[PDB]
């Protein structure tokens, strides 16, 4: 047997048209937001991590100077640790804010990918799916490096 | 899914109460899913994103998460529905 050659119905439900364009506009909009938010989040985690190991080194030094310092000095070292602590906190706060935003962008990108899949747009589907995949990979890795630094700060406490 | 997966760990959350000047217990707060926001006694749940302030001397953090944010799925996973329901009575 051979397939039946056909064609006649336009397959024109307004809903069909709206749904297909919606899928395309949204996959693009989420692509944009995912890249943009992933960059901002990674950058904030990197800046936060810097604030962490800075405080870690401040502690390692203060610990090294235990005894060697005297009254005023021990106090001056501490004011620096106080200001450093505050910096790390502010960077942490910013990083958590952007982590939530990235979570939304990722969720929204997955929605679009699934929709493109449902509507048969495999190309847009796979691209977005591969993109989400990469972005998740990189953000997990930077977070892990970030945990390493946090552990060393703790150990230095 | 949590709003802040990075704070899904207890140790991550308790690390935020390093310098806590309030009587509300920080281990209990961290156990109930909260991490300090770094201002006042403001805390927020890593999962539902719910924030609480103005704590009282002897207050139960889990009691307060169930009170104010009964819909938190971290809360029911840890305390169950009857617990949350009892709080709403």
């Amino acid at each position: 047997a051979v397939p039946i050659a056909q064609k006649s119905e336009p397959h024109s439900l307004s809903s069909e048209a709206l749904m297909r364009r919606a899928v395309s506009l949204v996959t693009d909009s989420t692509s944009t937001d995912l890249s943009q938010t992933t960059y901002a989040l990674i950058e904030a985690i990197t800046e936060y991590t810097k604030a962490v190991y800075t405080l870690t080194s401040l502690y390692r030094q203060y610990t090294s100077l235990l005894g060697k310092m005297n009254s005023e000095e021990e106090d001056e070292v501490w004011q620096v640790i106080i200001g450093a602590r505050a910096e790390m906190t502010s960077k942490h706060q910013e990083y958590l804010k952007l982590e939530t935003t990235w979570m939304t962008a990722v969720g929204l990108s997955e929605m679009a990918a699934e929709a493109a899949y449902q509507t048969g747009a495999d190309q847009a589907s796979i691209t977005a799916r591969n993109h989400i995949q990469l972005v998740k990979l990189q953000v997990e890795e930077v977070h892990q490096l970030s945990r390493k630094a946090e552990t060393k700060l703790a150990e230095a406490q | 899914l949590p709003r802040n997966p990075s704070m899904a760990d207890y140790e991550a959350r308790i690390f935020t109460f390093g310098t806590w000047i309030y009587s509300v217990n920080k281990e209990q707060l961290a156990r109930a899913g909260f991490y300090a926001l770094g201002e006042g006694d403001k805390v927020k749940c890593f999962h539902c994103g719910g924030g609480l302030t103005d704590w009282k001397p002897s207050e139960d953090p889990w009691e307060q998460h169930a009170k104010w944010y009964p819909g938190c799925k971290y809360l029911l996973e840890q305390k169950g529905q009857e617990y949350i329901n009892n709080i709403h009575l």
